[PDB]
């Protein structure tokens, strides 16, 4: 756990997340994928603390799909940000917290817009054009302040995270093997294979 | 880095129209054992300086030692010694304030509490106080440890600014002293009755006064108080 | 701080901001964190703002006494060897300096040295120093080519610092731009991020993420 | 365990003028809660018209004025009577806090006089002697009440001209002695307020090339 | 604090000095460190104010509930629930109480409480930070079977020299003479007792 | 804070400053810190602000219901008992530091409690950071027999003290009189021996000088 | 892992000739990092307006808090909530969570409807009450805010003029603090009318 | 540790206890305490016993080639050799030491060095950790020219009490006495002194 | 600093030694070589605490080549890593020590033979057919181990490099921005530029 991304574009929001998973000296594996379908318009990334980070996320995962059996009905990604929101805000004054910061990327039908939440471990949200948890956010914030643009295309918003990744290879002392791409937009959710 | 063992408490001090006046009880304290009774901690220097010490003592008979030697060594190949080349409160003080700084630079400090009282040559009033920090400062009212917080209130209220000096006399000052020294005996749990006053006036010099002891005391009302609440026996 | 300094075709760029702190106090907006050592010689310094200042001024009196002695411009790589043997003399009693010794000569070329307060000494064409390096190092290296104008150039640098001082709370007030030719160095003027920001996002189009 | 250093509470204050230069600063002096004196002051003429204070720490203050004081008294020996210049006089006092950088003087210190060219210039210090010319420049315990009111009411910072579509800004100007002096009163009555270490009296040092002039004015003794 | 109680012939005498100190600062110079908790049975308190008070309205409480249902407590009884409260609180008290009381069978008693919350009986105690001065003089002058002005000298002169030497003590010299007759408070001031 | 409490002939009186601070700064220049527990049970607080406010109207609240469960007029051992129990319960972390008085069918009464839970009774008390300063007003004028115009101006005087020489306390002075067979009066702002002077400039800034980037109005209405 | 100084923030108000103004900026950071420049610290229920600076996880959680209370309050009373009882509920909700309180640093703000006096006042973060007829400052550069406030404010300052001086005590304060700034929003409330301005201040 | 030293008449005389102990084990149960400087110039010596007999031993050397070169030593000379030791030293020394001596002009003088190095001339000292026990007895009982047999029974009752009550004192009590006759040591057993 | 090996084989010592420069969360340099030529057989790679390395290793170059100057004459490698080891065994017990971990390669043109010695900062120096320092070891010592043989030839040993460069690129957790590989061999001291 470590390198989270999200870039809201003019009709998609894309998660970019890194594969590496590593404890002590060594990666244990390089093929990971940090994030969970909270419903077929919705997907939440995650990084932080080991165990918590996938207890956490699938837990969201189990009570947002249970909600959706219940009315037969998808929740907005501003319902579903609120909800994971307010469980971090619980957790941060409990007896062991939660250790989790998260990107909520969705796109809601009902307005026919992309939305990207950052909700950090202590309940803090904030919905943001571009948004990256962990020291990322360090290098990809003054990028993306000069190369994003509001009106761009989802193939502009893939080059660029392309010049994001580039930048993070280059400067970050960690190897986190690269990362796994995810598109959500009014058809859904799907992976980019090749990146 | 020092601990002060055997200690002295409150030293207070003020101006009026002609000089000023300065007191400090008899205590040697030896944390709450009220240890030794007979211990003087105003010394005078010639006879137009009185320099008040508090805190450690051990270090304070240090202090005794070094203006006891400023005397002998300022009398060297002086024929003005006891005239026009005498020593100044302020030449003291300086010395004393050199000292305390350097030694607190060095993290070896006298762990004291001083005030110099004394007259000039041209009739101006001399008050300063200087501390284990190297710390000075002066004012018309000067007062360490509790005397800070009890005695002060009091003496600023004869003598609340400068222009308020020419209009206060000896006899009010004074009584303004034994005021304030009564109060600390009440209220500082390591002060004595017994204590020690000194007036140093351009006109009448040097008054030493010992074996003072706090009087009309108000105990009285003390018999008629029971319990701390509801209890009436 | 934040400061940078990267060579390229047409000589090298130096940008530093001008903010100083003490902790989340601002202590200045107008401080000169670029030391002009000598007509061909710039020291950028980030850090402790005493410790920078003091030792870099002091370095211009032995880069002084080298030319005096020796009667030749001190060597950009001698000058920052003078600055880094006296910093290790010192390592581990506390200071803080984060140094970039930019400067042209004859034998040399234009040459950048990174030299910092716990004895590193790196020769480079790019380098960012200071709090919001990282911030300066994500706009310049997506940007960067070596075949950049002097136009470019001179621009990119100005707008990493201006990235920075947006990003970093610990960075702001101002640019302070300077090119280095073969000829010396070239002061470009210093530029309040107060209008530098506005004017920047109008005629680029960046910065959406503020409100307009 | 013994701590050499202390806080003597106090706050200071310097503006510059075209032909003039003021430095300011309250007469309290306090350790803890307890007021040592109501006027004590810590605004010195060190000659060669220049003004100083060494506000934080009065013992390590007193000892650095006593240090410069020397040290134009030094530069007169050493160099046939010479005027030490306020740039001069700045630096010297760098390498006197610098020189203790590993057991430093706790004071935020302000010089001020005149520059070469006759005009107002004011000087400001970190403790261990990082320094910078400034128009404007307050120091202290209530420095952070003070100094952002000197950037919007001296260099006129956030104030745009009316009806321009906040597009020109506010003119710089130089500010007549009245004019700085008003503004240095209502710094300390407002800092006076709010702060409780800043108070019972004022002590203005006014510097123009005819000398050194000084003003006092009352605060809230409470 | 310096307190002390003292049985003798006719019953038993508490006694204690006024001061209530926080660090060097006197917060009170004529308090009440004596206190009843029933009729006949008093007590001294020594260490945390707070906590002796608490504890000792406790105990009012306790014994105005069984003189309700078993009529007038012994002072042992007494004794027993300062220690019950004293011992089972001990890692939360500071507390040092010395109990007194007249029976009219067991006449005077003395019992001490530390704070450890043990009990010991006593034909004269003493307690609190002035104490330690007077082990010395109190050993070699307290006798047996003393008359009502015995007892009161040997209890002024006592906490005189407590109150000379601990900075802790101090103010009036408050007693309480429990005996069959009934109650007699009793005060005497520095003016009087200093130079004894 | 500086409080104090005195008793006189026929009643008893407290008295308080007005300063609340956070740091170094003042927070409050002019708070309320007497404190009605029933109509002739008033509280004069020091320590913890919200705490000392907290408390007295938890106790004033569960008093009142007390006074209308037994049909009695409520007294001042019964607050005292509620006050220093409760207190005592919290181990001192309820941070209040009171000054209880007032006059009920048993008389007038005067006491202080600490925030571990000890009760004092007395005929003069202070208590905050300006208690030194009161205390050593109080041990030098009080009396016994003292009348009620004799008693308001010893515990004015008393906070005076606290107001000039402890840096703690200022602004105002606050009263509370409790005289038996009377009602209790409340003199707020008693004193204002602190009044703030004319500032020398107006800062009155030319409409238009702040820039604007958006305007709208916002709908407060249903 | 000081709460009061990860995000950062500030928020002011003030009174003037029937009319009060309640400003904030708009930064939040996680300590060196600016995160947002859109997060607003200013909400209102009704024609009560209430401020909030401090730990943004706990800024949130009270809007949302109060905005529950107040609704609740609203369908018993069968009336908007005043701004002197609101301020009393701000004490007891912050008071409740005495030894686990919310990082922050509420400030209300509002013209009572009955009476039309303004009204202000600020909290410490465990409910202490500090009613003020000048203004009230709340954040990380609250000695900032207080010397620009203390020196700047006249009573009875007309709407229109009130706006600048409260605008000029925010912008001058935020700049020189590190934590403080990235915009500002301006709420200039009259009787039955408000006016909400965004002022352009520098971005670093 | 109890000593004390106590002028009288016809000079002065020292006392002590003679118990050493590490901890709560009695090391030495017949320790001498009282320790030459000089043929009528002797200390007690209280706190760490190898700091108090380091001084001592530099003190007598001191005071040996004081007497070679100026003759005989006052005894106020002598405690100022203690004290600059002690108050140079005070960082790294843990000595309370009672310097005594029978000068014929000056007759007997008793100085008192505490931790920090201060001197203090009095009538009678006493110190070590048991002499907190016998101040109040002490200051009651203690009177100004005394006879050899009524300074001899102070001290014996004195520090019978503080042996009594403080656990760091006991075994004999050894004295030594100062007059213008000579030097005279003298002992008392447990047999003797408890039953006081 | 972090990744330093070395491999003794039949006519030759190689070292390889890793081209990152970290410092905090960003990677300063990319091209930075870990070693300094003590004399014309004889290479010293370097790994450690930032300012001591080079100071360190510079500071033995200067006193070897004075040496060699002096003498006219090249020290052996046994002698040189005597030297330096003695300079690290008083450094541990100075005021403040070289933290410096050092590998010596050498061609001894007496005996013919190529030499690898390992000396930790403590001064603990072993000759070794294959050595590392920090936590390569772990990794780099099993893997030679297995496939390590005595009689190995140049072009072999740089194979069995490539095979501890893959593993490390692998496994550990930091971007250490590959190796600079020097070749120690009867003919001197060489640079493979392209590895
Ligand atoms: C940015 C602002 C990071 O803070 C820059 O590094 C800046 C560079 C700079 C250069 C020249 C002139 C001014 C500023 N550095 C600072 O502003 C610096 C930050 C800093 C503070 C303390 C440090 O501990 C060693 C390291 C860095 N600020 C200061 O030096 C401030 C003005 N002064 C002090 O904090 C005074 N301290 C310094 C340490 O010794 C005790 C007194
Ligand atoms: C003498 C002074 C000291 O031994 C007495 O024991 C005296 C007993 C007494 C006082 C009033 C009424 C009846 C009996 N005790 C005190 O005056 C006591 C000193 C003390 C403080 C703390 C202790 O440990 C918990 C033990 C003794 N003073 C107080 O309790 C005062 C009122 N409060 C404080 O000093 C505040 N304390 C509270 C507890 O935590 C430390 C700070
Ligand atoms: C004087 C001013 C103390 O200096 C008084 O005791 C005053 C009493 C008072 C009572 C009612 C209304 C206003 C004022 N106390 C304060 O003003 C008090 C000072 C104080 C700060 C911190 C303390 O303990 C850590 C104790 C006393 N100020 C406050 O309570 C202010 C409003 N709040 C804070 O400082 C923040 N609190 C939060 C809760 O935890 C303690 C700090
Ligand atoms: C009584 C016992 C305690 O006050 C006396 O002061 C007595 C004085 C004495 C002893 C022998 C000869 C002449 C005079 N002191 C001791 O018996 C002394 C107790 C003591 C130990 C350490 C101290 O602080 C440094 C102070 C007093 N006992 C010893 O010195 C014995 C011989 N040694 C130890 O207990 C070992 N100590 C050495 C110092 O560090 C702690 C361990
Ligand atoms: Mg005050
Ligand atoms: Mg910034
Ligand atoms: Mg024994």
């Amino acid at each position: 756990m470590d390198i989270i991304l999200g870039i809201r574009v003019q009709d998609s929001v894309i998660l970019a997340s890194s594969k590496a998973v590593t404890r002590g000296i060594s990666v244990l594996k390089d093929s990971d994928d940090k994030t969970r379908q909270l419903s077929p318009h919705t997907l939440m990334s995650f990084a932080g603390e080991a165990g918590d980070t996938v207890q956490f996320a699938e837990y969201i995962q189990a009570n947002i799909q249970l909600y959706s059996i219940r009315e037969d009905y998808e929740l907005s990604p501003q319902a579903v940000s609120s909800f994971v929101r307010q469980e971090l805000a619980k957790s941060i004054r409990s007896r062991r917290p939660y250790q989790v910061n998260v990107l909520i990327g969705g796109y809601d039908k009902k307005k026919n817009k992309p939305e990207l939440y950052q909700i950090d471990y202590l309940g803090t949200k904030v919905e943001l054009p571009y948004g990256a948890h962990g020291y990322s956010g360090f290098y990809t914030f003054s990028l993306l302040d000069h190369h994003y643009r509001p009106d761009m295309t989802t193939e502009e918003g893939l080059d660029l995270l392309k010049l994001c990744v580039q930048e993070l290879e280059k400067r970050m002392p960690m190897d986190f093997k690269g990362v796994i791409v995810k598109i959500v937009d009014k058809d859904g959710i799907r992976q980019v294979d090749d990146f | 880095t020092q601990q002060p063992i055997v200690t002295g408490t409150s030293v207070i001090s003020m101006k009026y129209d002609n000089g000023v006046i300065i007191a400090a009880d008899n205590l040697g304290s030896y944390g709450s054992l009220l240890r030794f009774n007979g211990v003087e901690r105003l010394i005078p220097v010639g006879d137009n300086t009185v320099v008040g010490i508090s805190g450690d003592i051990s270090d304070m008979q240090h202090i005794e030692r070094l203006l006891k030697d400023l005397v002998t060594e300022n009398a060297y190949d002086n024929p003005l010694a006891d005239a026009e080349e005498a020593l100044e409160p302020s030449y003291i003080f300086e010395y004393l304030a050199t000292v305390m700084y350097q030694r607190r630079s060095k993290m070896n400090p006298l762990w004291n509490a001083i005030i110099v009282a004394g007259v000039q040559s041209n009739g101006d009033q001399f008050l300063r106080y200087v501390n284990l920090l190297g710390v000075t400062y002066s004012s018309p009212t000067l007062a360490t440890g509790f005397g800070a917080h009890m005695a002060n209130p009091l003496l600023r209220k004869v003598v609340d600014r400068e222009s308020d000096i020419p209009k206060t006399t000896v006899q009010v000052a004074e009584e303004a002293i034994v005021n304030a020294m009564r109060v600390l005996y009440y209220r500082d749990a390591r002060s004595s009755r017994n204590f020690s006053l000194a007036i140093i006036d351009k006109n009448t010099g040097l008054t030493f006064k010992k074996n003072l002891q706090v009087e009309n005391m108000k105990w009285d009302f003390a018999k008629d108080i029971k319990g701390y609440g509801t209890q009436k026996i | 701080t934040t400061t940078l300094a990267f060579r390229f075709q047409g000589g090298i760029i130096v940008a530093v901001d001008s903010r100083a702190t003490a902790g989340n106090w601002v202590a200045s907006q107008t401080v000169k964190k670029v030391i002009e050592i000598n007509p061909f010689l710039l020291g950028t310094i980030a850090g402790g703002a005493a410790d920078c200042q003091f030792w870099e001024t002091w370095l211009g009196s032995q880069c002084r006494l080298h030319e005096l002695r020796e009667k030749e411009r001190i060597s950009v790589a001698a000058a920052s060897k003078i600055l880094s043997n006296l910093v290790y003399q010192y390592k581990g009693a506390g200071l803080s300096m984060g140094t970039m010794i930019c400067g042209y000569t004859r034998k040399e070329g234009p040459t950048i040295y990174y030299v910092d307060s716990d004895g590193t000494r790196l020769k480079g064409d790019i380098f960012c120093v200071g709090s919001g390096q990282t911030f300066a190092y994500g706009v310049l290296d997506s940007n960067y080519k070596w075949d950049l104008s002097v136009e470019d150039a001179l621009y990119l640098g100005k707008r990493s610092i201006l990235a920075a001082a947006h990003r970093d709370a610990y960075s702001g007030g101002s640019v302070n731009l300077y090119h280095v030719t073969e000829d010396g160095w070239i002061y470009h003027g210093n530029h309040d991020v107060g209008e530098l920001f506005w004017k920047v996002k109008e005629e680029e189009g960046s910065f959406n993420n503020v409100i307009g | 365990q013994f701590n050499p250093y202390g806080d003597n509470g106090g706050t200071i204050l310097g503006i510059a003028g075209e032909d003039f230069a003021v430095l300011a600063g309250d007469t309290r002096n306090i350790t803890d809660y307890s007021i040592n004196s109501r006027y004590e002051p810590k605004v010195f003429d060190c000659g060669d018209n220049i003004v100083m204070s060494a506000n934080g720490f009065a013992a390590d203050g007193d000892a650095l004025v006593k240090r410069f004081k020397n040290s134009v008294k030094w530069y007169h020996f050493d160099h046939n009577d010479k005027k030490l210049s306020i740039n001069s006089a700045a630096r010297n006092i760098q390498h006197l806090l610098y020189g203790k950088r590993f057991f430093p003087y706790y004071v935020h210190t302000i010089i001020a006089g005149l520059d070469e060219d006759g005009k107002g210039a004011v000087y400001s210090f970190d403790p261990v002697g990082s320094y910078e010319r400034e128009q404007c420049r307050a120091g202290g315990a209530a420095a952070s009440l003070i100094m952002p009111f000197l950037d919007n009411q001296v260099n006129f910072k956030n104030q745009y001209e009316p009806g321009t579509n906040g597009k020109v800004k506010k003119p710089l100007k130089y500010l007549s002695v009245e004019e700085v002096i008003k503004l240095v009163r209502d710094s300390f009555t407002s800092a006076t307020e709010r702060h409780i270490q800043v108070g019972d009296g004022l002590e203005i040092l006014i510097v123009t090339k005819d000398g050194v002039r000084k003003e006092f004015y009352e605060l809230k003794r409470d | 604090t310096s307190i002390m109680a003292v049985t003798f012939k006719d019953g038993v005498i508490l006694g204690a000095d006024s001061r209530t100190t926080t660090g060097a600062y006197i917060a009170n110079r004529v308090t009440d460190k004596l206190t009843r908790v029933h009729d006949k049975i008093w007590c001294c308190r020594s260490g945390s104010a707070a906590d002796t008070q608490a504890i000792a309205d406790i105990v009012q409480y306790h014994l105005e509930l069984y003189t309700s249902q078993y009529g007038t407590p012994s002072t042992e009884t007494a004794a027993s629930v300062f220690k019950e409260l004293c011992y089972e609180n001990k890692d939360n008290l500071t507390a040092g109480i010395i109990v007194a009381g007249y029976d009219d069978k067991n006449k005077g008693e003395v019992y001490t409480i530390p704070l450890g919350g043990s009990v010991h009986k006593l034909p004269y105690a003493i307690a609190g930070s002035g104490s330690t001065f007077i082990y010395g003089y109190c050993d070699k002058n307290f006798r047996e079977n003393m008359s009502k002005e015995e007892t009161v000298d040997f209890i002024k002169h006592s906490l005189s020299q407590a109150i000379k030497w601990d900075g802790s003590s101090g103010g009036v010299i408050r007693m309480v003479v429990l005996t069959a007759a009934g109650v007699e408070r009793l005060i005497f001031y520095p003016d009087e007792y200093e130079q004894l | 804070t500086t409080i104090v409490g005195v008793k006189f002939n026929n009643g008893v009186v407290i008295a308080a400053d007005t300063r609340s601070t956070q740091g170094p700064i003042v927070a409050d220049k002019n708070c309320a810190k007497l404190h009605r527990i029933s109509p002739k049970i008033w509280c004069a607080g020091a320590g913890t602000a919200a705490d000392t406010e907290a408390v007295t109207q938890l106790i004033g609240s569960n008093i009142e219901l007390h006074s209308l469960y037994t049909s009695r007029e409520p007294r001042v051992v019964s607050a005292l008992q509620m006050l220093k129990q409760h207190l005592f319960k919290y181990q001192g972390h309820i941070g209040a530091y009171l000054i209880v008085a007032g006059v009920d069918p048993t008389g007038s009464h005067l006491f202080s409690i600490h925030a571990h839970g000890s009760t004092d009774v007395g005929y003069y008390l202070s208590l905050g950071s300006g208690s030194l300063a009161a205390m050593a007003v109080l041990e030098s004028h009080w009396k016994q027999d003292l009348t009620k115009e004799e008693a308001i101006k010893l515990a004015s005087d008393a906070i005076q003290a606290g107001i000039w020489n402890d840096l703690g306390s200022g602004s105002n002075v606050d009263v509370c009189v409790m005289e038996i067979g009377k009602d209790a009066e409340y003199l707020r702002n008693y004193l204002t021996p602190n009044v703030r002077e004319e500032k020398q400039k107006s800062y009155k800034f030319p409409r238009g000088t702040t820039a604007v980037l958006k305007e709208s109005i916002v709908n407060i209405c249903d | 892992s000081d709460p009061s100084s990860i995000n950062g923030g500030i928020v002011v108000a003030m009174t003037g000739k029937d009319c009060v103004a309640i400003a904030c900026d708009l930064r939040l950071g996680s300590q060196s990092l600016g995160v947002s420049n859109k997060f607003e610290k200013i909400f209102h229920y009704g024609h009560v307006f209430l401020g909030i600076t401090g730990l943004a996880t706990d800024v949130t959680t009270l809007n949302e808090m109060f905005r529950y209370k107040t609704n609740l309050y609203k369908l018993k009373e069968e009336r908007a909530i005043e701004p002197e009882t609101f301020t009393q509920l701000v004490s007891s909700s912050l008071y409740e969570r005495r030894f686990g309180p919310y990082f922050v640093g509420p400030v209300v703000a509002g013209i009572n409807s009955k009476s039309g006096k303004p009204f202000i006042a600020g909290f410490d973060l465990i409910g202490c009450i500090d009613e003020a007829k000048d203004f009230i400052v709340s954040g990380t550069a609250s000695d900032q805010l207080f010397g620009m406030c203390e020196s700047l404010y006249e009573p009875n300052l007309e709407p229109e003029d009130l706006f600048e001086t409260i605008s000029q005590a925010l912008l001058n304060a935020a700049d020189r603090d590190a934590l403080s700034g990235w915009g500002a929003v301006v709420y200039i409330i009259k009787k039955d009318e408000v006016v909400k301005r965004y002022l352009k201040m520098r971005q670093d």
